[PDB]
């Protein structure tokens, strides 16, 4: 049968997430490309360039227009009238909202398409922009964090793929699934915060002991992902299991909420 | 049209133009143009990042302790490797020493990182340039399984396997749904791999694609996750408890089990697919030890990396050598000094950037970043670019000179910097790798070189990750369990003012953070990246940078398909984000 | 000595007494006894189990609702199907209706023991009595890749990878510690694999040990843990979240996920690994198509198992067919009923055991559990037997009969119940195999015919976990999510007094739970388990069970190594904890 | 250089603890057997039966004697002269003896090893008794679980090989690496168990959001075990995580503790 046709396009990024994407378990990112969707456009992956590139991306959007599903990675740049980040000379945005209009519908991958990420940390330099806010006639999915969870990406590929719709969101267009709970709701060392059992400093005989990174400024509590459940890179670890509190880094403007050792 | 000579090179913007933008298979965004004279070879290359982020801008005001989580988002594919260089700088500022363990397990989420780097580029990024995705439809499974079992001892070489591969492969393009396979170069005159090579490699491309998942467990171990990880000023933050109560919580016996499990696949995977495919492409590419030399005989540069002795950063601790050379002049290594004003400094003469006087390049401890979008005399229009406008100013990316040259970094430069300082393993294992191939050692200063070094590198790092772990054992052994030092964890203890520099070597060349701190928050940070050099614009002298000088000179079979222009830029690892940041 | 006459064989007890004990390779403890003749002919066979603990007594006054984690300590081997057995007999006790979710993973669950357990039995337990190991050391690697490329699609084939195997075994052997290895068969004349396919089987053991880690990963999915995973009366308790707030708390897409990944790889092992093994095996011990055929030809049993329709364990709805052949009549496969007094009975007048009358047997339902050490005229002494008594009380496993006949269970046995019932994939395999070993279908009622059919079994198992999870897939995208009834899960809502049978096919054959209930708690206990069957001891007619009947008429090449013993037992698959419980 | 020989021993059992030694994910069974230790002695794997296992047996206790570390599986049975487990036509604690008495020290494997486990649960029907109430000269470390963790195990062994010592020890002779601490007190449910979210019937939609299983039965809270921050199988799971409480399997007498679904 037909593969689903995915474009997937970049703006202003560091690539995370095409790399936490390929990182995937299960499915692995290999029978995604070879069976489950059509990655029809993809800058970092694809064998055509310049001219051949622009040529697929022109006869993909046509062809399956209205027929698509658009990834973002990154986000479009306001300043400088869009040309700090440009695609074949124009502005990234022009492009942003060529595929915007042929797609079914659009997955913000990552801080940087949900939120902004780190460029859109003051002083937000570029006037980086979020998706939501230059595409406001699509249904865009929010998968947010520094990056997204790679099993966590696949899964929801295959959500779409297997069910043939979007999974339910938030309010905030985040997929209940994975982001209807925080990480403190499901930390393993929340015995620690209950009791009062926190590291102190690094290294301490309570980081020794696995204790609560509260007072090491672990934003946990503030926190909507599934790196408590689902965990990283197969299930190894997740940033509190190795010794360092949660950053924030899967919530909105989480760069300029305080230093990362702070409360 | 202009003529004018530098380093060599006869640099004529006369006859057709050539663009290729977007530039895939990097990191980021790039567009390059060049000019093609009437034997279809080029005499012009311009190379132009499209994208600017301003890490340099946000992390003013932030606390120094925050600095690696911001500028580890400077790339997501040499992920960790700004990280290291930032929590370097902030304790070079600071005056902070970090256990030995700290130290040991930095080591290893490098050396992990550039067995990840090097294998993902080598198949992912560079490999569809010299493998024929589609001729491997035409290949002999049987013939393809003696062919791979004649090149190694790598277990999955039979030929159902290679059938199997084969028909997923059919399968896939029957439909007409070829997705990163379409519209592709295949066929062109320069691929020149057997249809069994083509399969051979088709068929590790996605063993690689596989594999590449389970090398950063490591990451995830010691850094909690992959991409970027976590860190701390003062070393780690993954406490070890290996004999007491609560190693539940801690990094423990079985954890570093894991990471063991993980070290002896990743050299294995390295050993028996990487480094005979990167021969094998070598065997039947020989003509390209002879293209996109570059700067590679003229200037290049390595910082250094990898201290086994604990915050010493010198000559005796590195495990990969630093040095310069210019002139090509291989015979005198220079040492490198990343304080020194007269030595590294950036140029924005041909950038997007203002500086009070353009004509002078700044040291990082002196540098600006304030952007300013002024592509001057354009072909189209601002919003338009039909030809960029290389007499001024055409790129995102500032311009790297060191004490005024125009340097090459990377694998290849790191490869000659330590085989010039004469260390025996790596001249005996380049003298090796060129003997196989029936070449001089010159066929190294190359696209082909660049290729067969980032494959040595990737060995080589898979070796240093058992070495590392086995430090790091030692340690655990002798009751040394030290992850963190906190002496100067708190503001309160820290100079008011004070400043430093991190430098390591990332998998795509020389890495320095230039850090200034005052009244505990960042005054300053410059970050100088090897795209940075390698992929930088003309300086006030019209010098060009690593990514030009490779592409001048160099023969196109057919102008409209750039398949040579994306050899030989690929074959730098271009990170067009971290170049920028 | 004395001599009787029993289902076509002659019992003389003359001649030379052999002792097996202890029988390794097993689960748990058995002890074999023969009487060979001057030709070194078995002709007397005594098994018995030398171990008991007493469930059925331990059982007596719990919570129904906690059997299930008692009665899965019966076996870690068969890990889980006891477990199963019990929910199912609680159920049918209390008339508990599972949702149809339930009933398709605990399909699942079962599944991927058969799975797990016939490839490690295959490789692990039997696999020694077939391949010589140390044999494997003369192997030439490139006639082992050869030979492994000529039976197999498998990627794991290369010379390389069979030198490196070799070598392995090599630095193993070289320093004298031979392990599991020491003081084995090597070299005995029934030893037929040249030594390119000891080196490809012993290969496969190592693949074989590394991959089954994997298979139970279903298990911990919906079960938490291998071995020993956890289930409830009412269904499972792993709740089921795709596309809700919290689904990180239950089993969810990327859960369902790993699960396929899991089964996909399971049935390549299987198919590309363990199948053409098998038949290798078949192709050089093509005499073992006619040892060893024991009841198989005469009596075999099958309850059935994997309801397909939730809670109906009728012939419509079982995918593992049932049934019942007697007097070598397999055009009559005869209908089984598990609560009809007359059919399933177990008999202890040769066993360690106390009944009123010991000269008859007893429904379960009307089962007695009182343990009774008496060996009565024992060479030697009841603390050191030099030989059983076999005319006496000789083993702690109780001798169940079917209609009063001597029956065998397990992968041959139910091979041939679906074969003569018509079961068109069970035909199309059989024959397929037998074909290609050019073996009248008669070769599969025999010591090889039981490793061919496990093998078979694995393959069918490895297509079922697919169909299991893809009718999973069809309830959860029509919004059917439920895992439990919970409307009788407390005491008050049950009968005052009920009973109830639990039955399956678990790896080593047919399975029996049954259970009476009264005021709450569990008034009786008694299980009936496929190596009670198989490994049974005499009845009040002197008829013999399975194991007996099988090793009789046995030639044996050297009466002090018992490799044809060995071969014969192992070929069943042993579970002594089973049997004995 | 020579392999440290190791003697595993089976008393009553259901083999769980040889099952999950082979499931071991890093290192491998395979690597731990051909690589870190000598498996001299093992019924479950061995080549050899009978006479020729008895030599086995007899040889390296006698050539390794005060050498080899012995691992026992199961326990032995004191009723009926013992003759509840029979090897070799003689009870087995004569075996379990004669292997002990040689050893340098000793591991019990398991519950049953530890503790006693099924068969010691009322009425005990074979006085079936822990190993460290026969074994009363001898270093004994018990491994408890029903089995205990595959990479605990395989951790254990590499441990005792690499540092070349046995691990420290609570009171009870349990490694403190892996039983120091409770499954309560690094269970990701215990955000629930504080704000009392408990599931209260099976899959009701407490259960469906991976709430608290205390009122279900969940005997976490007096357990001592590994199970919540390493988990099972790869790190794929533990019985709460996949909606069961925890049996309480690694301590003492679990079984006669009252019902599994009971406070
Ligand atoms: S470590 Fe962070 S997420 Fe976990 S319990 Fe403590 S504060 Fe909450
Ligand atoms: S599920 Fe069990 S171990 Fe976890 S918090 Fe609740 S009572 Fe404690
Ligand atoms: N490697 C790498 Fe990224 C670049 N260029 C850095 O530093
Ligand atoms: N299979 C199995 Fe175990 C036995 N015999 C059970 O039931
Ligand atoms: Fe993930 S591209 Fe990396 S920066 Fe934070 S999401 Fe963006
Ligand atoms: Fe682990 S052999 Fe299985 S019963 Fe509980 S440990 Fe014993
Ligand atoms: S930093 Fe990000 S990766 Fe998860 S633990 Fe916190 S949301
Ligand atoms: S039942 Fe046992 S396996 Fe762990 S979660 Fe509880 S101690
Ligand atoms: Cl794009
Ligand atoms: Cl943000
Ligand atoms: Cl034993
Ligand atoms: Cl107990
Ligand atoms: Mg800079
Ligand atoms: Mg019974
Ligand atoms: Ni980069
Ligand atoms: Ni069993």
């Amino acid at each position: 049968k037909p593969r689903i046709p995915v474009v997937w396009i970049h703006g202003l990024e560091c690539t995370c997430c095409t790399e936490s994407f390929i990182r995937s378990a299960h499915p692995l990112a290999k029978d995604v490309i070879l069976s489950l969707i059509s990655l029809d456009y993809d800058d970092t992956l694809m064998a055509a360039a310049g001219t051949q590139a622009e040529e697929v991306f022109e006869d993909i959007i046509t062809q399956y227009n209205g027929k698509y599903i658009l990834a973002v990675e990154g986000n479009p740049p306001l300043g400088e009238q869009g040309m700090f980040c440009i695609s074949s000379g124009r502005p990234f945005i022009e492009k942003l909202k060529r595929a915007a209009a042929g797609a079914s519908a659009i997955i913000a991958w990552g801080t940087c398409a949900s939120w902004g990420c780190v460029q859109a940390a003051r002083p937000n330099p570029t006037q980086a922009t979020p998706i939501d806010k230059v595409i406001t006639d699509k249904p865009i999915i929010k998968v947010p964090g520094c990056p997204p969870i790679p099993d966590v990406m696949s899964a929801i590929i295959t959500y779409m793929v297997t069910f043939d719709r979007l999974p339910d969101v938030d309010r905030m267009g985040r997929p209940l699934m994975f982001y209807g709970q925080r990480i403190h709701d499901k930390c393993y060392r929340r015995a620690h915060f209950d009791a009062g059992e926190f590291v102190q400093s690094w290294d301490d005989d309570a980081a020794r002991k696995g204790y609560c990174l509260y007072k090491m400024g672990c934003k946990g509590p503030t926190t909507y992902n599934a790196c408590s459940s689902t965990r990283w890179n197969d299930g190894v670890s997740f940033p509190i299991q190795s010794g360092h509190g949660c950053l924030g880094c899967a919530e909105n403007g989480f760069w300029d909420r305080g230093s990362f050792y702070s409360r | 049209s202009t003529q004018y000579e530098t380093q060599g090179y006869t640099i004529n913007n006369a006859g057709r133009r050539l663009v290729v933008d977007p530039i895939t298979r990097i990191e980021g965004h790039m567009r390059c143009e060049v000019n093609i004279n009437d034997q279809n070879v080029i005499t012009n290359a311009v190379s132009c990042g499209t994208m600017f982020r301003g890490l340099e801008i946000i992390l003013q005001g932030r606390d120094p302790r925050d600095a690696w989580a911001f500028v580890e988002r400077i790339c997501g594919v040499c992920t960790g490797v700004h990280a290291l260089a930032s929590v370097y700088a902030i304790e070079d500022a600071i005056g902070i020493k970090v256990p030995d363990n700290a130290n040991i397990i930095r080591n290893i989420m490098l050396a992990t990182l550039w067995c990840h780097d090097h294998l993902v580029h080598f198949y992912q990024l560079a490999g569809m340039d010299w493998i024929d995705v589609l001729d491997a439809l035409k290949a002999d499974p049987r013939k393809t399984s003696e062919l791979a079992q004649s090149l190694s001892s790598w277990p999955k070489s039979s030929p159902g396997y290679f059938f199997d591969v084969q028909n997923r492969l059919k399968k896939f393009v029957e439909g007409g749904q070829l997705g990163i396979f379409r519209n592709g170069y295949w066929g062109h005159p320069q691929y020149k791999l057997p249809p069994e090579a083509n399969l051979m490699g088709f068929a590790h491309y996605l063993e690689a694609l596989d594999f590449q998942r389970e090398i950063v467990k490591i990451h995830a171990v010691f850094g909690g996750k992959n991409p970027h990880p976590n860190w701390i000023v003062g070393g780690m933050p993954c406490a070890i408890n290996i004999d007491e109560s609560g190693a539940v919580g801690a990094v423990n016996m079985e954890r570093l089990n894991l990471v063991q499990s993980i070290i002896t696949r990743t050299a294995d995977f390295i050993n028996n697919v990487m480094i005979p495919d990167a021969l094998a492409i070598g065997q039947f590419n020989k003509p390209w030890s002879e293209i996109g030399t570059g700067l590679s005989d003229k200037c290049v540069l390595s910082y250094g990396a990898f201290p086994d002795i604990a915050n010493d950063f010198g000559e005796k601790s590195l495990l990969m050598p630093g040095g310069a050379v210019i002139n090509g002049d291989f015979n005198n290594v220079l040492p490198v000094d990343l304080v020194d004003p007269q030595q590294v400094q950036e140029f924005v003469d041909h950038a997007w950037y203002r500086y009070p006087n353009d004509q002078v390049g700044r040291h990082p401890f002196d540098g600006i970043t304030d952007p300013w979008y002024n592509p001057g005399d354009v072909k189209g229009s601002d919003t338009n670019i039909q030809q960029l406008n290389e007499q001024e100013r055409y790129s995102w990316i500032k311009a790297p000179r060191w004490r005024g040259n125009a340097m090459e970094v990377g694998p290849l430069a790191r490869t000659l910097i330590a085989y010039h300082k004469g260390d025996a393993a790596t001249v005996e294992s380049v003298d090796r790798m060129m003997s196989a191939l029936n070449l001089p050692l010159s066929g190294i200063q190359s696209t082909l070189g660049r290729i067969l070094c980032r494959a040595h590198e990737a060995q080589w790092a898979a070796g240093k990750l058992q070495y590392f772990f086995d430090k790091l054992m030692t340690n655990l052994k002798n009751g040394n369990l030290a992850t963190a030092s906190t002496e100067k964890w708190e503001p309160a203890t820290w100079p008011t003012e004070c400043r430093g520099v991190g430098f390591t070597e990332a998998p795509r060349g020389a890495l320095g953070h230039w850090a200034a701190i005052r009244d505990g928050k960042i005054d300053l940070y410059q970050c100088v990246v090897p795209t940075t050099w390698n992929a930088s614009p003309r300086d006030p002298k019209g010098q060009i940078g690593a990514y030009e000088a490779a592409l001048m000179n160099t023969k196109m079979a057919i102008p409209e398909q750039p398949l040579e222009i994306l050899r030989t830029l690929h074959s730098f690892d271009p990170c067009l984000a971290c170049s920028t940041h």
